[PDB]
DNA sequence: CACAGTGATGCAAA
DNA sequence: CACAGTGATACAGCC
DNA sequence: TTTGCATCACTGTG
DNA sequence: GGCTGTATCACTGTG
């Protein structure tokens, strides 16, 4: 005896397409006699319960410009947009799920779980109190996806994803809110719930806004409201406090109406010049909003003191677009590591040719510089070249043997104290902008942050201004300026970051190939559904259940 | 009528279907780029500058007394009489519908180098609601300029949207709007001649009549062949406005109108059908009271043009019409487009 | 790239990352483009970090920033 | 219960790595109370019979210069080759079954087969006659493979994989032979045992000769050989034919000797050069051969005849190197095929703009041809412009339906019959050397084939004579003259192929990175003890045991 | 001394390890590229031409009665005095030793071209055994000239060679050899003084004498410090061979040796371990009777090569020593090695 | 005539 | 301080 | 009522 | 005494 969630359970998790679980199914009641392992067709009609569009629920106030309806499943991502050969032509597939049925189904999934929380924090498991879910978004543009044969649109080779992830769940039984559910690995893939999936390159601004302009309409609409659910019993009333902290800077720089990313202008948190970031590099605040950047568009359109182009572009600084998503000012751990070692790297690069000293700089040594650092990493620390920069890179050349090997190549003994002391510095600033809780895992480290921040620029203004005088890179500004305000906003930057989409779109470009139909209209509903059931706690927790 | 290529240098993937070119004193200028503008050009204006068969996009500066416009992708363009380009409508890049009024004129030219003016004018009365694919023309009658405005499509209204048709497009009422730029007053009249809206039609302005041929109804999904001729009469006090129904009109969608001379339009381009194409070019002749349409020649269409999908273009003013083709063929490949000019 | 990779420190305040890169001139379609100066042997440099405007670079398609 | 070679064989088949079925072992041991799994050091023991060096055999006479062990499995790739710093640089790491014992344990693992094929022809199972066995020799270059971090030689991103395939055994019965088995897929992946897995370009001839000659000197040693195994209870006496069909173009050039890439001399069976095959085109004769290369290559490092550079080329065909493997003078289908549709598709591309009429054209009007071709070719048939023409493109252009939609960009309809004639042609000749067994399955299209490739030439030599006038692709020239022979002497083109071992291809990137220890010191031992146990008929009969 | 890098045109990849090259008259000349010939020079000898720190390999023609050799990846090269060259032994692009000597010469020159002769001598007698990395030299002695060659490495016999061990490699036996030129005979000789085969070492040709200096026995996994002198005396009977140690022998492998002013000599490069390279150089003053070994300057090497686990190089004949590094990475290919020339005065 | 998938739908069978 | 693998080996523990 | 297998328009390795 | 379960090693891939 094995139960059909039990077999569903296993073939999602272990990776396993329909057509090999039918051949083990075959094969295990042939040769056994007995049916271990339950039909297909079972299967299949066990995975409805998961997915959207199940369960009953109720919006109280009742949703502006949102269905009542509670039977929606996967929906076309285009919203209905005319594809008359008149009108602006699309080529774009899109599919994507309702907001609203896809929380009720997150929630539903997770029911056992806040239940079990409730029950050890010492509460009554029959409250009906207001609750209160923060979900993080998040949106991914990936690249090198090919494209199929066969009829349809000519969709592009870029693909874009926007997910979705519950990080925390509290309840109000008194003065204070307790805590029910956390999620203990935020970045982890097992917890990044799919909600719109799109073939359109990123920066197609028309069509991207096209297909998102839906799932902010409701986001927007479920921002005030209540939510109904009958769960355990009884039905309880939820709140959502959404905080969109996923995106890419080159994302966040296009979604909130910035400039492009290269302008003077290098901040999507303050509104800084880089003149003033390099000459500063201390102190700083947050001052940007997503009602602000509408209202630096209203004023760029309307050129209410009728300036010239830059008199108005000193006073609307750097919003040049009107904002159509709302994304809380925050710094991308994933992105921030990657970039900074890229500096670092560049750094080295530098500092192993003798650039303080007789900088001849000849269209030769530029290149052997590099050859000589690569085959020295090569040798000493097993990192071979590669011409991005990604995150293993990273955290293998962050390391304070990467700089002891470095420094096997600098003449000199006063660079190698000063990068010594430099790669120092920032390994004691790395574990507070990457921790889930700097205030109870590193405090020190937090406590000791603005004494270091300001040693790393004193020493990066003082022994490297061959490269930085009037320039700072905007990862550097946002790492030395807002990392203590947003830790005290929002409570552990790294839980907000990127990591669980980066790591979904691996596991969406797995399913893609080997776990979905080869159509050209098909492939994107297929993926979002397995997906879904991959991220399902509730077939997860089977997988489990051995030890408890 | 005369084809030729035109080969676009590093301003390619800012031409987009849907642009609108406007003539100013023999020169021609391009407006509603593709996505918002870049810091090289902040206005959001080009110089569209062809010579020897090849394109070149310069930027333009705007005046210091100026609105920073928006780029729209299918406004409703007219020409005005010290001369002006009023544009109404559109569509921005976040795919919202805008209904302001926005006139752009010439400030001061220096050599080789113009720069432009843009007011934005606020309606009052019973405003035009916001819509994209319609067609404004500005009608004099007795020393009084007003404007004549027609339907297209618009977005269903904020008390019947649901997200699941969130981008999903109706045809507005068949209403005239009658708009005045002194005072910037706009008035509706409701013609019983008028009861199925169109969109995408082709509008020809007279001395004191407005000539409305081709359309495409989204209700029925046809593209009825019918001829409407609106006539607007300006005494001392309320004006008046009365629709006249004609023969011979033909079928067409999305078409383009030049002017080779006085009294005198072609038509080319268009869509009879889902995907049959309108090779044939019409040819419009006007009078005091009675007009004519006849078929012209053929121009030697090239391969790819006969066999295209989709085409656009706009019209330069100058008894020429620029209009594109798509590439198709986009692997990381910068040329997406394979614009031709064609004179008559 | 074939033999112009542009991926090299066009000069000590090199800002340009391969991956950060965007393109600043209204000319970089999918690579940054690369001026070349005579001083000495010769070498090619980013037009970024030249500090160069759009009208400069048009008008130019030398001495560098540590040449001049 | 299953027994562990069953949950070894579901494993193994169904893509399920180690992890993945310690997981689903656990979790159905904990929400059963029963152990219907067995456990993965159950299966590891169990996968051990399978393995290549777990049977003793026996060679009468001995094998020259190869050991008399029958206890060694996977061995090192580079046979020992010096790594110090003052010898020649090694940049490689690969991993290789030696050739008898990988033999041994490919016809062990097919007894069953073997027995029921005997029972099938009315024949004793105890005969102890000699099975003379055909096995089809593949190597492929391969490319794109990425390098891995860590300390070591600095490996290319390139791999070279070495396949064989057993094809059929034959017994002599009385006076005649008789067929015991014969392989219903043969260019299907699941028969495509791996013996040696590297990393090396495959245009660097040092390293693939330092790696692969170990592998042709065991295979010249067992050339001239019996192999004694037992079977059954009994023992029975093996004799082992070698094919090598499976190289490419640019590999078969590289190893047996011939200049490399496109030159004077195109084929790899004739001599003819291009002008010749331009003017003839359809008659020729099979001359190359292996022991021919060596003595051409020997004349041409003697130069008994003190002839200059010229006359020495002219009188050695086009050789000048030593070749070091015998390849067997045939034709790839996939190739062919690829090359032909890729032919096709520059006469559709050339025929759109009408350069019969014009003599010349420009740059950008050939682009410009090339683009309405790919734009009309997705409206019509649902294709998209691809950088290297496949398969699949292939069938789907070379169908009369492409033939037919590029019909209306023609402006001619003389030209029309044309194309539609050559179309025709090329489809009438194409089953006879895409099909498995050409004289009982098209027997019609077997027998006239003559005269279809004079037609074919004729046709190309009159009215597309603007690019065929003196130049005749390679492909064409092969399919055109060399293949109404080869199919008297072997007895089918399809089924000696490569699209085993490009199928193969796919196993290899999919166990590289899903079934593999990730280091570089055991990915490629793991890889080819995955491969080798994927393609074992005993574990792949059992999910068959419905049927 | 100085070091100076040179840049190499589109055929860069045509230089590997074990590079040959010869001196004709002020002219050099490259042999044993990578690979078999293609069709731009199927001669296989190029012309090393170097202006304004520039590499160009441009292709040769060889004669009308020239036997075509194949590429020899670590051969023994001596000079002869009409000047010639021989090669002996080596490894061909299949990876198979050769027992064969070529005399190379020049049969006419033309402007900007050379064209060569290339003879093939067969072997009577005890004819070595095919190796690569050992030593031939040419003593003149009475009137009479002849070649010493010394022993290095080769596979195993034919009878104890084992697939699982085909690439194995071990060390020659000490034997040295006479080779006669004017009638190609050979006769070996067995010395009590050498007892442990060498390999990769460094062969000084004096008046009638011939100094060892340098090896790598493989059999004991050492570089032994060893300097010989290996008299040959060619009376009107049999020639009579002698061999003498000398202390003040230096330990390395693979050393490059140059022929600056007359008897005197300059040894650059080698490696003193496995994981170190020998970064001084040593000069060699010859006498009647003696030798003298020094000391040199260092000179001002690169960040890279001092860096580097591997290099390589051979000897233009002019005092000059042409160098490389296996720099950059096996990637996009922008430059594979690195090469630079080293001026000894 | 490459071939083993690939998932949902639908009709036939016990 | 990304995280779920990737397989082979060795050793503590239980029926 | 629950199982089982055919069918459709595609894939990837070239 | 023999089968079972789990820690450990140096790495991966999506960025
Ligand atoms: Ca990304
Ligand atoms: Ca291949
Ligand atoms: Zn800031
Ligand atoms: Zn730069
Ligand atoms: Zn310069
Ligand atoms: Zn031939």
């Amino acid at each position: 005896g094995l139960q059909p969630a039990v077999c569903l359970a296993i073939r999602v998790n272990t990776f396993l397409s329909c057509s090999q679980y039918h051949k083990m199914y075959r094969t295990v009641k042939a040769i056994t006699g007995r049916q271990i392992f339950q039909p297909l067709h079972a299967l299949r009609n066990a995975e409805k319960v998961l997915l959207p569009g199940y369960h009953p629920f109720e919006w109280q106030p009742p949703l502006k410009n949102v269905s009542s309806r509670t039977d929606v499943g996967i929906i076309d991502g285009l919203s209905g947009l005319a594809s008359s050969v008149d009108e602006y032509p699309v080529d774009t597939i899109a599919k994507r799920f309702r907001y609203d049925s896809a929380l009720v189904s997150a929630l539903m999934d997770m029911e056992e779980d806040i239940l079990e929380g409730m029950r050890s924090q010492d509460l009554d498991d029959y409250l009906n109190g207001p609750f209160t879910v923060v979900v993080k978004e998040s949106c991914d543009g990936m690249g090198d996806v090919s494209e199929k044969h066969g009829s349809g649109p000519a969709v592009p080779e870029k693909a874009v994803r926007f997910s979705f992830t519950v990080m925390r769940i509290t309840i109000e039984h008194g003065s204070q809110n307790v805590k029910v559910f956390e999620e203990p690995k935020p970045n982890s893939e097992l917890c990044c719930k799919p909600l719109c999936l799109m073939l359109a390159d990123e920066s197609d601004h028309e069509t991207l806004t096209a297909i998102l302009s839906p799932l902010i309409a409701e986001r927007e609409a479920m921002k005030s409201s209540e939510l109904t659910l009958e769960m355990g019993g009884i039905p309880r009333t939820f709140k959502f406090i959404f905080r969109g902290t996923g995106y890419d800077e080159k994302l966040v720089r296009e979604v909130e109406g910035l400039e492009a990313s290269g302008s003077v202008y290098i901040c999507t948190l303050c509104d800084t010049t880089r003149l003033e970031a390099s000459q500063n590099l201390v102190f700083h605040s947050i001052t940007r909003s997503h009602a602000e950047n509408l209202q630096r568009y209203e004023v760029w359109r309307s050129n209410p003191y009728h300036e010239s182009v830059e008199e108005l572009r000193d006073r609307v600084k750097g919003v040049s677009a009107k904002p159509f998503i709302e994304t809380v000012p925050s710094i991308d751990a994933l992105h921030c590591d990657i970039g900074n070692a890229a500096e670092f790297y560049k750094i080295f690069q530098l500092e192993i040719g003798e650039v303080y000293k007789h900088p001849n700089a000849s269209k030769e040594e530029r290149k052997r510089w590099q050859a000589t650092l690569d085959k020295h990493l090569r040798k000493r620390m097993n990192l071979k070249p590669i011409m991005r920069m990604n995150g293993n890179f990273a955290r293998k050349l962050m390391t304070q043997e990467t700089v002891d090997a470095v420094c096997e190549l600098i003449p000199s003994e006063e660079r190698h104290e000063a990068l010594r002391e430099l790669m120092d510095l920032y390994l004691k600033m790395k574990p507070v902008w990457r921790s889930s809780c700097p205030a109870k895992e590193c405090p020190e480290s937090l406590c000791q942050y603005s004494f270091n921040s300001q040693r790393f620029a004193e020493l990066l203004s003082t022994k490297f201004k061959y490269r930085y005088e009037g320039k700072i890179t905007n990862y550097f500004h946002k790492t030395l300026a807002h990392v203590p305000e947003i830790i005290e906003r929002d409570g552990s930057i790294g839980a907000w970051a990127s990591e669980g989409n980066e790591s979904g779109n691996k596991l969406f470009r797995r399913f893609r190939k080997m776990n979905a139909r080869q159509s050209k209209c098909y492939e994107m509903e297929d993926v979002l559904k397995h997906h879904w059931l991959y991220t399902s706690k509730y077939l997860q927790k089977f997988m489990n259940a051995h030890n408890a | 009528m005369s084809l030729q290529m035109v080969t676009v240098g590093h301003n390619i993937a800012l031409i987009q279907p849907g642009f609108s070119l406007m003539n100013f004193d023999g020169q021609v200028f391009f407006f509603g780029q593709k996505g918002w503008p870049k810091r090289s050009c902040p206005t959001g204006v080009f110089h569209f500058d062809i010579k020897q068969n090849h394109l070149k996009l310069k930027p333009a500066i705007f005046s210091k007394d100026s609105c920073y416009l928006p780029p729209l992708r299918y406004p409703a363009t007219c020409s005005y009489k010290k001369h002006q380009y009023i544009i109404h409508g559109g569509k921005t890049p976040n795919n919202e519908l805008s209904d302001k009024i926005y006139i752009m004129s010439v400030a001061c030219k220096n050599n080789k180098k113009v720069t432009f003016r843009c007011t934005e004018k606020d309606l009052v009365g019973d405003v035009p609601e916001p819509r994209y694919g319609h067609s404004i023309d500005v009608v004099y009658s007795r020393g009084k300029s007003m404007g004549v405005l027609f339907g297209g499509r618009s977005y269903m209204p904020s008390t019947q949207r649901t997200t699941e048709k969130w981008n999903s497009v109706a045809d507005c009422l068949p209403h005239v709007f009658l708009i005045d730029f002194e005072f910037g007053c706009a008035t509706s009249y409701i013609l019983p001649e008028l009861q199925d809206g169109l969109s995408f039609h082709v509008s020809i302005a007279r001395n004191d009549t407005v000539y409305i041929l081709g359309g495409h109804s989204l209700a029925s999904n046809i593209r009825p062949a019918n001829l409407y001729r609106i006539r607007v009469d300006l005494p001392l006090g309320t004006p008046a406005v009365n629709c006249t129904v004609l023969p011979g009109g033909i079928s067409v969608s999305s078409a383009i109108l030049t002017q080779t001379n006085n009294d005198e339009f072609v038509i080319v381009g268009g869509y009879q059908l889902e995907n049959q194409k309108r090779m044939v070019c019409s040819l419009v002749s006007l009078g005091d009271n009675t007009i004519e349409i006849s078929e012209m020649e053929t121009p030697d269409w090239t391969s790819d043009i006969k066999h295209s999908k989709i085409w656009f273009g706009s019209n330069m003013g100058n008894g020429t019409i620029f209009l594109g083709i798509p590439g198709d063929n986009k692997q990381a490949m910068s040329e997406a487009f394979y614009f031709y000019t064609l004179r008559c | 790239e074939s033999v112009t990779g542009y991926w090299i420190t066009c000069c000590p305040t090199c800002d340009v990352d391969i991956n950060t890169w965007v393109p600043f001139y209204s000319t970089e379609l999918n690579k940054p483009a690369m001026i070349y100066c005579s001083h000495g042997d010769g070498h090619w440099v980013h037009a970024q970090c030249m500090d160069l405007e759009e009208r400069t670079l048009i008008h130019l398609s030398y001495y560098c920033n540590e040449h001049v």
